[PDB]
C-alpha cells in the first residue's frame, strides 16, 4: 500500500445507499411511463437502473455524442441538475410522434437536434419534470424549472470540477422492439443537505410527528453536562525553554481582560474573571454566537 | 537535538465546571458562573491539552505573571487522569 | 443554536453486582447484564441517556438506528432498578 | 481491609462517537449513526464510568454478556483520554 | 447456550394471546362477508387464521409481489395500519364484478392494478374498513381513514425498522371454487397502549362499571404505606478511601439547601430539613411532578 | 488489587417514615413531615443502598461535614435487617 | 398522579396458631391455613390488602386474575377472625 | 481597496502526534497525516485557512483549483480535532 | 531533561505563492492558481510553522504522508526567509 501519490488520482470512495432517492426514482419512472403513454399513445416500460455515484468526468465520458442535456433548477437547493435524453430515445419519440410506427431500424449516425426535434425534446422534458416533481413531493416538495439545452458535455460543466462526485440515475425505456435510455444527473452537493433524508425512507406518518420528535430531542439533550475550560492566559515559548524550565520561574504574560470559555477547544463565551465563595468564577459578557 | 526550538504554545486554564445544556443556553448578560478552582489554588498549565505544570498568578512589578509552583510528574498525571 | 460537540455513547446494558464476582473475574469469566438480548441499546449524550435504538452493522461497522426517544416514566423505571 | 460486600455498577459500551449539535438535531426517526469502533472489536466494560476491562459481546441464554480478554493494564490508559 | 451474539439476530420473543383482537377479527370477518355478499352478489366464507405476531421484515418477506397495500389511519392511535389485498382476491373480485362467472382458471402472472382495478380495490377496501370499524366499536370506538395504496412492501415501510414486531391477521376467503387471501397488519406499537384490553375480553357490562372499578381501585390503594428515604447529602469517594476509611473521619460536603425525598430511588418531593419534637422533619416545598 | 480507585457514590439518608398514599397526595406547600430519626441521632450512610457507616453532622470551620461515628458491622447489619 | 413503584404481593391464606406447633414444625409437618381451597387469594399493596383474585398458571408462571375489589365490610369481617 | 501582497499557502493536511515519532524520524520513516487522500487541500492566507480546493498539475507545476470557501462551522470543526 | 511526552502539531505544505489583493478578489469559483514549487519537488514539513524537513508526497492506504529526504540542516535557512 506504499505507493507514491500522484495528482488526478480521484480515488473518491464515498459509498452510500439512498433508499429515498431510489423510491423517488421509481415513482418518477411510473409517472414518466404514464406521461409517455399519454403523449406517444403507446405504452412504454421503464426500468430504473442502479444509481451510479460517480465523478462528473467519469459520468460525462460515457455519454454518447451528440445528446440532449437539459439544465434544470432544483429550487430551493443551490445548484442545477441535468436531464440526459439519448439520441435513440429522441429518435424513437420523434418517429412515433410523426407517423412512423417504429418498425424501421433505428439509424443514429450522430447529428444535432432540429427545432422540431427540439420541440419534441421540450415536450417530453416537461412531462419528465412534472413527473419528477410529483415523485419528489411525497418526500420533499421542490420546484423544477427548465434552464436550457445543450448537445455537448462541455457545454454544461455541471460541477465546479470534473472530479466532483455526482449522482446519476439511468432509465431504460422499451416500446415494442425499440429501446432507449435517459438519465438524471444531480450533483452530490444538491443532496448533501438532504443526505440524511435520502439515505433512509422509514417514515410515513411525519408532518407534526417530526416536530414532536425534534422537541423531544432538544428537551432530552438539554440534560447533558459539558466541559467548560477557561484559558486564563496564553504564553508562547520555545522547546529549549520548556526543557530547561524549572519550578519558581515566572513567565511574562499580556494581561487577559477577557477570558474565553471553550469546550473541547470550541469557544463558548467571553467573560470576566473573579473570585466568589472562595472559588474562581466567570461573569459572562457575551456568548460565542456568529 | 534539532528540536531545541520547536515553537510551542503554552496555555493555562482558569477552571473547569460540570454544567448542562439548559443553564448553558440560559446564561445571560452579567450572569456569573463559578469554577471548581478555589481562589488561591494554583491554576493548571497545559500544552496541546496535556499537563505540563501548575502555576500561580503573582504580582511582578505591576506585571502579573505565572510562577511555576511545581512541575508535573507521571504520578500526579495518573492521579488527575 | 450552539455548535458544540458532545461525546455520544451507546450502552449495551446494565449490571448490578457486588465485587465478589468482580474480584473473581478473569479471562473467560461469564458475566450477565441486566438487558436481555433483543431490546434496544441505550443512546447516552455525555453519559445522559436520551434514546433507545437497535444495533446494526453497516460496512463492517457498528451503528445504531434510533428507534425511539425515551420518556421520563421509562427513564425512571430504568433508574429505579 | 475487607469492607468488601459493597455492590457496584457494571456497564458495557458498544461504541462511542464525537458528534455535534446541528447533526444531533438533524437525527430523526430511524436515523442510524455509525460507531467509531470497527465491528468485532472488544467492547468496553466500565465501572461507574471507569474502564478496567475490554471484551467482546456474547449472548448467554438470551442474556447479554461480554467475554473479557484484557483487564488491568493502565499502560494504554493515557491514549483513551 | 454460550454462543457469540451477532447483530441481525432478532430473537424477539414477545408471546401474548389477544383474545379481544381475535373477537374483533371474527366480527370484522362476518361484516366483511356480508359486505362481499352485498357487492359481489355472491356469498363468500371467510376463515380467520391464527394471529402472527412476527417481525415486520418477516411478514413482508412472505407477501407476494405485486400486491395491494392500503395504508390506513387508526385514530387516535399514533401510527398507521395496513390492509393487504392479494392478487388472487382482487382478480376474483374483478372477474365476478365484470361479467366473469369465475369458472375460468385464475391466471395471476404478476402485474400492477389498473385504474378500474384500483376502483374495485377502493370499493372493497371501503367495505372492509367500515366492517373493521364496526367490529372494533364494541370494544373501542375509533376512526379509520384510507391513506393510499402501494404495490411493493418497500413502498410502505410500515415500521420504523424492519425488525419491529408487528401483528398480522390473515383471512382466507372462498367463493365457490375460487380461493383468495387478505391480511390486516397493525404495528405492535399501535396496540401497546391497549394491550391490556386486547389480551382479555372478559367484560361486557362496563360503561360506568369501569369508572366504579377505577374509583374503588384508587380509594382502596390509598391505604398503602410507602418508604420515604431523604438523601441528606451526596459525597463522591474512591474505593481506596472507602477501604482506608476509619471512624472519626470528617467528609467534606456541599451544603444541601434542598433535601430530595424519594421512594425506591424515585424522588417524591423537594423540601427543607429541620428539627421538631426532637426528630428530624421535612417541610415540603414542591412535590416531584413533571 | 486493581480495584483501588473504582469511583463510588456515597449517600447519607436523613430519615425514614411510614406514611400512606392519602396523606402522600395530601402534602401541600409548607407542610412539614417528620422522620423517624431523632434530632442528634447520627444519620445513616449508604452506598448503592447498603449500610456502610453511621455519621453525624458536625460544624467544621463554617463547613458542615459528616464525621463517622462508627463503621458498620455484620452484626448491626443483621439487627437493622 | 404519582409514578411511584409499589411491592404488590399475593397472599394464599391466613393461620391463627400458637407457637406450640411452631416449635414442633419440621420438614414434612402438616400445616392448615384459614382459607379453604377454592376461594380467591388476597391481593395486597405494600402488605395492605386491596382485592381478591383467582390463581392461574401462564407460561409456567404464577399469576392472579383479579376477580373483585374488596369492600370495608368484607375487609373487617376478615380482620375480626 | 488596499493593494497589499500576501503569502498564500496550500496545506496538504494536519498531523497530531507526540515527539516520540518525531525523534524516531529518519529518511524513509513513514508518516501519516490527518487528511485522507481525495479531500480538498486547505488554502491559507498568511497562514489563515480561508478555502478548500483540489490539486492539479499544470505545465508540470503544482496548482490548486479552489472548490469552495470554508464556513465558520467547518472551520471550528477542523480546529476542534 | 526528558520532559518529552508532549504532543506536537505537524503540517505539510504543498506549495506557496505571493499574490495580492486584486488577484485574491478576482479569484472565483473553480479558479486555479499555480504554485511556485515545480511538480515533484519535496514538500515542506512544518512544526507549528517551523520547517525542519523536506519530503515528497505519498499515499499510504488512502492516507496522506510524506517521504522525507532532508531533515536537520540550517545551512539553507537563510535563503527560505
Amino acid at each position: 500500500d506504499i505507493r507514491p501519490y500522484d495528482p488526478n488520482t480521484q480515488r473518491r470512495v464515498v459509498r452510500e445507499r439512498l433508499q429515498a432517492l431510489e423510491i423517488i426514482n421509481e415513482r418518477f419512472a411510473r409517472q414518466f411511463r404514464m406521461g409517455l403513454f399519454n403523449l406517444l399513445r403507446r405504452s412504454p416500460d421503464i426500468t430504473v437502473g442502479a444509481i451510479r455515484i460517480q465523478p462528473y468526468h467519469e459520468f460525462a465520458r460515457n455519454l454518447p455524442v451528440p445528446t440532449n442535456l437539459n439544465l434544470i433548477h432544483l429550487k430551493p437547493l443551490r445548484g442545477t441538475g441535468l436531464v440526459v435524453f439519448s439520441p435513440s430515445l429522441v429518435f424513437i419519440a420523434v418517429d412515433n410522434l410523426f407517423g412512423g410506427d417504429g418498425r424501421f431500424p433505428t439509424k443514429v449516425e450522430g447529428r444535432e437536434f432540429t427545432h422540431t426535434e427540439q420541440r419534441v425534446i421540450n415536450r417530453m422534458l416537461k412531462l419528465a419534470l412534472e413527473g419528477y416533481s410529483d415523485a419528489w413531493k411525497a418526500i420533499n416538495p421542490l420546484e423544477v424549472e427548465y434552464v436550457r439545452s445543450e448537445m455537448q458535455v462541455k457545454f454544461t460543466n455541471i460541477t465546479t470540477s470534473p472530479n466532483d462526485i455526482v449522482v446519476n440515475t439511468p432509465f431504460h425505456v422499451e416500446i415494442g422492439n425499440l429501446t432507449g435510455e435517459f438519465n438524471i444527473c444531480l450533483p452530490f452537493s444538491m443532496i448533501e443537505p438532504l443526505r440524511e433524508l435520502l439515505v433512509n425512507p422509514p417514515l410515513e406518518n411525519s408532518r407534526h410527528e417530526d416536530q414532536n420528535w425534534r422537541d423531544n430531542l432538544v428537551r432530552q439533550v438539554q440534560h447533558s453536562e459539558l466541559e467548560l475550560v477557561a484559558n486564563f492566559a496564553d504564553i508562547p515559548l520555545r522547546l529549549s525553554q520548556i526543557l530547561k524550565l524549572k519550578p519558581g520561574d515566572v513567565l511574562p504574560i499580556e494581561k487577559p481582560d477577557r477570558i474565553i470559555a471553550h469546550v473541547d477547544g470550541v469557544p463558548v463565551l467571553t467573560s470576566q474573571y473573579g473570585t466568589v465563595n472562595g472559588q474562581y468564577a466567570l461573569r459572562v459578557e457575551h456568548l460565542i454566537n456568529p | 537535538d534539532l528540536i531545541m526550538d520547536i515553537p510551542v504554545k503554552l496555555t493555562v486554564e482558569l477552571g473547569r465546571t460540570r454544567m448542562t445544556i439548559k443553564e448553558l443556553l440560559r446564561l445571560t448578560q452579567g450572569s456569573v458562573v463559578a469554577l471548581d478552582g478555589l481562589a488561591g489554588e494554583p491554576l493548571d498549565i497545559l500544552i496541546n491539552g496535556y499537563l505540563i505544570a501548575q502555576g500561580e498568578v503573582v504580582v511582578v512589578a505591576d506585571k502579573y505573571g505565572v510562577r511555576i509552583t511545581d512541575i508535573i510528574t507521571p504520578s500526579e498525571r495518573m492521579r488527575r487522569l
